[PDB]
């Protein structure tokens, strides 16, 4: 357990790039006498939020398409790579208006076309 | 599904924070479709009219736009004689301007602007959109008479 | 007043709707503005009674009709009617407008030309009656005198496209002329116009233009489109660097350019050749300058046709030895470095492309592949297992690795498709020298080893091969 | 063959599609109508089968060969591309749009070809739930005004021959204004 684990990231395109550089570059770091948690922040030279609950409780932090939390096990994950929007989405709901635009163009498991809130270029990989 | 948890939040909405000049709700005679109804603007011909709107939800909601008409009628440019709304965010693009990112109360607010600025460059009654643009008085007269006439108890 | 007209054109022609027409003569205007108000078809019979009441045999009756389309032409713009009574007002004139002479119609394109400068065109559906017009121009073996009815359309043609376009209203022009028979020089003006418009534009308002062009350009003019279009998105990519010294914009623009490009020369497998002759560097030895940032992406997309994959791979090795060649002959001489000014080089904008290929170039990235592994295969060592035989191949290799380094960084989905190759050449070859591919292979994995635990079955796989492979191989 | 490989073993082949694409056009641009049919089978089952990216670039392939295209080829494809509408259109009508700009090189086809392409075209407009995309039903009736408006019998006969085709399709009362409209146009055209 204590040995690596698969891992990898959800998040904003322009966010997540920069947690996978340092990764690479720290991985080395990694350690099985210390614990999972105790080598994650030292390697990704951070810490974490204990529960950000009572803050943003009613943030909106749902599909922006469907305006769900958990659709059938489904959280939002796939986002907007935009500061002004940062806006979460479903796969399955992002996919379904995608298909759509006349805009999207799919190459082997990439759909791209516009963000619903501010059409600017977003990416799902399936 | 998409459709169960947009109708949801929205419902709640539009039943403690609709726009101003705006209600709707899950109508008792049609429970699967919702009432809205659009208060007269002042400073518009309009204005002392509140004009019942039919809400039908499409199942690909919110892909695909809210159906709305006029059962209370209205003499508008953009609006005909059957309550039809001439207005892009009803249909799908490339014509139309419906997404997700939008909603009834949107969509209404839209409508509620349009009853104060109609638009003569996409009439659906060709006659009132002339009379309109050429005779604004006749055009206010009619349109006043028409809420008077339909709108009033 | 209407009823009579459909009476009178119930039973018989030019007898009692002449004889109606010489009644009135004030105001048709204002009986087809009541008609538009009331019922369109009801318009539609009025035209069609009007029409046949007014044959193009007698001489009072073209000029009802002259005044009744300088009437329907601009109610069909300014006046906002229904879609489907627009549609058939614009199908009936279109019908009614080949039994004409030549100068009636030659003054109704001179309205059209006197309208489109100055008037704005309030919708536009009027143009539609256009090319109809200058067909019967075309066709009209009436002589004129000011010559042919073709002549009057070259004339009219020639005024219109030298004349000032307005911005929102060079699409329809050009969509339009997509159906007049034209010649090569007609066409040339055409697009000449047209890509004359583009820097006057949004950037959003420049892909459906480049389309509609290029299915046009199949007439004459094709050489001269993908150059015009070459050289204007060459220019934003200069003007972007010089400012860093709107990036999101214009990538994808210039990558939805590309797929448009593309589609025709599938249509057309001439087209293709025009641009590779158009960009080959090797001409005689000589480095253009028609070669860019986006002239090569366009190029890394071509890669993905069949019939070109070869050609175009094969130009940009040799123009890339090439530009070893020069700017190594540079460097070792001032005399040069005096005269020429510094240039980008081959090398940096290929790296400028894989830069910016990041967003949406899933179609140009498959090309990059196909290049490194052309390059590191060529110009691998071999005469040990010297400047000339060495740098720019040495050069020409270490392009490759830095190529597929930087794509293997951003393109997540070419991974197993550049180490899978890598290793197929590591692996079973161990005659020829792969120093350089372990080289690239090191930096690879070092890189992000954890994204080949995206790909790892292709490793453990190449280990069962371990038992045949000399020593230091092995141990490297 | 072809049809037990690909019905049994599509789940190796699925990775493989790119290059039985890559086969399929080789096949239709020789003659010997039994290797054009092989050809026509590999583009079937290719839409058949795999995935939309596959799909997509299937409906693309089919559109070059009408396209650039010579006779056979040209036949071929229109062939497959009704066996493909009427086995799925839902995913076909998502590729409508690379459909629409055939009308842009209609300059290459024969009046025969042209039944079946706008039959084609106007079978997949008139799926009830994309009304919706009426868009190429628009673009269809501009291209019908035009051929019509013309001097040119062998213009004029491609606009009879869509109007007509498209009414026959549409008529399984707006729809009989647009008919009865469309075909009193013909009449006048035609007269
Ligand atoms: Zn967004
Ligand atoms: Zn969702």
């Amino acid at each position: 357990p204590t040995m690596l684990p698969e891992c990898f990231f959800l998040g904003a395109d322009h966010v997540v790039k920069p947690l996978g550089i340092k990764l690479s570059r720290n991985i080395h770091l990694w350690d099985p006498e210390n614990s999972v948690l105790q080598n994650l922040k030292d390697v990704l030279e951070i810490d974490f939020p204990a529960r950000a609950i009572l803050e943003k409780s009613d943030f909106t932090m749902d599909c922006g398409i469907c305006y769900a939390y958990q659709l059938d096990g489904t959280i939002p994950d796939q986002v907007c790579d935009n500061s002004q929007c940062g806006q979460p989405f479903h796969q399955i709901c992002l996919y379904e208006w995608l298909r759509g635009l006349l805009t999207s163009r799919q190459s082997f498991n990439i759909i791209f076309g516009e963000c619903p809130y501010c059409s600017k270029p977003i990416t799902l990989k399936m | 599904m998409q459709r169960a948890s947009r109708l949801k939040r929205e419902l709640h909405m539009l039943a403690t924070e609709p726009p101003p000049g705006i209600t709707c709700w899950q109508d008792k005679d049609q429970m699967d479709d919702l009432r809205a109804q659009i208060l007269g603007g002042a400073n518009t011909p309009y204005e002392k009219g509140v004009f019942k709107l039919e809400v039908i939800i499409p199942e690909r909601y919110p892909f695909e736009p809210p159906q709305i008409r006029f059962l209370t009628p209205i003499y508008h440019p953009n609006i005909d004689s059957a309550g039809r709304i001439c207005l892009d965010v009803l249909k799908l693009p490339p014509k139309g301007a419906w997404r997700p990112s939008l909603n009834i109360a949107t969509v209404l607010t839209s409508i509620q602007l349009l009853m104060s600025e109609p638009n003569p460059d996409d009439p659906l009654m060709a006659d009132i959109s002339s009379e309109f643009k050429y005779n604004k008085p006749a055009f206010l007269k009619n349109a006043r008479q028409w809420t008077e006439k339909h709108a009033r108890q | 007043m209407d009823q009579k007209i459909l009476s009178l054109a119930a039973e018989k022609t030019a007898d009692k709707l002449q004889e109606f027409l010489q009644t009135l003569r004030e105001g048709d205007l204002t009986n087809l503005l009541q008609n538009q108000a009331v019922k369109g078809k009801v318009a539609g019979a009025l035209l069609r009674a009007i029409f046949k009441g007014s044959p193009c045999s007698e001489e009072a009756g073209t000029l009802r009709r002259r005044k009744i389309y300088t009437c329907c032409i601009q109610l069909v713009e300014s006046g906002d009617l229904q879609k489907e009574i627009v549609s058939e007002i614009i199908g009936l004139l279109m019908l009614e407008a080949h039994h004409f002479p030549g100068p009636l119609l030659v003054e109704l394109a001179n309205e059209f030309i006197s309208a489109v400068r100055e008037g704005s065109l309030v919708n536009g559906k009027s143009l539609e009656l256009l090319p109809i017009i200058l067909t019967a121009l075309a066709t009209k073996k009436e002589n004129l005198a000011y010559l042919s009815g073709e002549e009057c359309k070259k004339q009219l043609i020639n005024t219109l496209c030298s004349g000032r376009w307005d911005q929102q209203y060079v699409i329809q022009l050009t969509s339009m002329f997509k159906d007049v028979p034209l010649t090569a020089e007609e066409v040339e003006f055409v697009v000449e116009k047209a890509l004359s418009m583009f820097s006057k534009m949004n950037l959003q308002e420049i892909p459906p233009l480049v389309y509609q062009l290029l299915v046009l350009s199949s007439k004459g003019s094709r050489k001269s489109v993908l150059e015009g279009i070459i050289a204007f998105f060459s220019a934003l990519d200069k003007q972007h660097n010089e400012e860093q010294s709107p990036s999101g914009e214009l990538r994808h623009v210039e990558g939805t350019i590309i797929l448009h490009i593309v589609f025709a020369i599938k249509l057309d497998y001439e087209l293709g050749r025009e641009l590779v002759k158009h960009l080959k560097v090797g001409q005689q030895g000589d480095s253009n300058n028609n070669l860019s940032p986006f002239s090569i992406a366009l190029l890394l997309s071509v890669t993905r046709i069949q019939r070109f994959q070869d050609q175009v791979l094969d130009l940009l090795k040799t123009s890339v030895v090439k530009s070893f060649k020069d700017l190594q002959l540079l460097q070792g001489s001032k005399f040069l470095q005096n005269l020429v000014p510094h240039r980008s080089y081959v090398s940096t904008m290929i790296l400028e492309v894989v830069k910016n290929s990041v967003h949406s170039w899933d179609h140009v990235t498959q090309g990059l592949v196909e290049l490194g592994f052309i390059l590191m295969d060529s110009y691998g060592p071999k005469k040990v297992l010297p400047s000339l035989s060495r740098m720019p191949n040495q050069h020409a290799c270490k392009l490759g690795a830095n190529i597929l380094l930087e794509t293997f960084k951003i393109h997540e989905m070419i991974r197993q498709e550049i180490l899978e190759q890598v290793l197929n050449r590591v692996v079973t070859r161990a005659s020829s020298p792969i120093s350089h591919f372990l080289d690239l292979l090191s930096n690879i994995v070092m890189y992000a080893p954890l994204v080949l635990q995206s790909c790892s079955s292709k490793v453990t796989e190449a280990f069962d091969y371990l038992s045949f492979l000399p020593l230091q191989t092995v141990q490297r | 063959l072809l049809q037990s490989t690909f019905s049994v073993h599509y789940l190796v082949l699925k990775d493989m599609c790119s290059s039985i694409l890559s086969l399929a056009q080789s096949l239709l641009h020789s003659l010997d109508q039994s290797i054009i049919s092989f050809g026509s089978l590999l583009y079937k089952y290719a839409f058949k089968f795999f995935d939309t990216y596959c799909q997509q670039e299937v409906v693309g392939a089919l559109v070059t060969h009408i396209c650039s295209g010579n006779e056979a080829e040209v036949d071929t494809a229109l062939d497959v591309l009704l066996e493909l509408v009427v086995l799925n259109p839902s995913a076909m009508m998502m590729n409508a749009v690379f459909v629409k700009g055939i009308l842009d090189y209609l300059d290459n086809i024969s009046p025969q070809q042209i039944r079946k392409l706008f039959y084609v075209l106007s079978t997949l407009a008139f799926s009830k739930q994309n009304e919706a995309s009426s868009h190429i039903q628009d673009d269809m009736h501009l291209v019908i005004r035009k051929q019509l408006s013309s001097t040119v019998f062998k213009y004029k006969l491609i606009g009879i021959i869509g109007a007509v085709t498209m009414a026959g399709i549409m008529a399984a009362d707006e729809q009989c204004t647009q008919v009865t409209s469309l075909l009193q146009l013909v009449h006048s055209c035609s007269e």
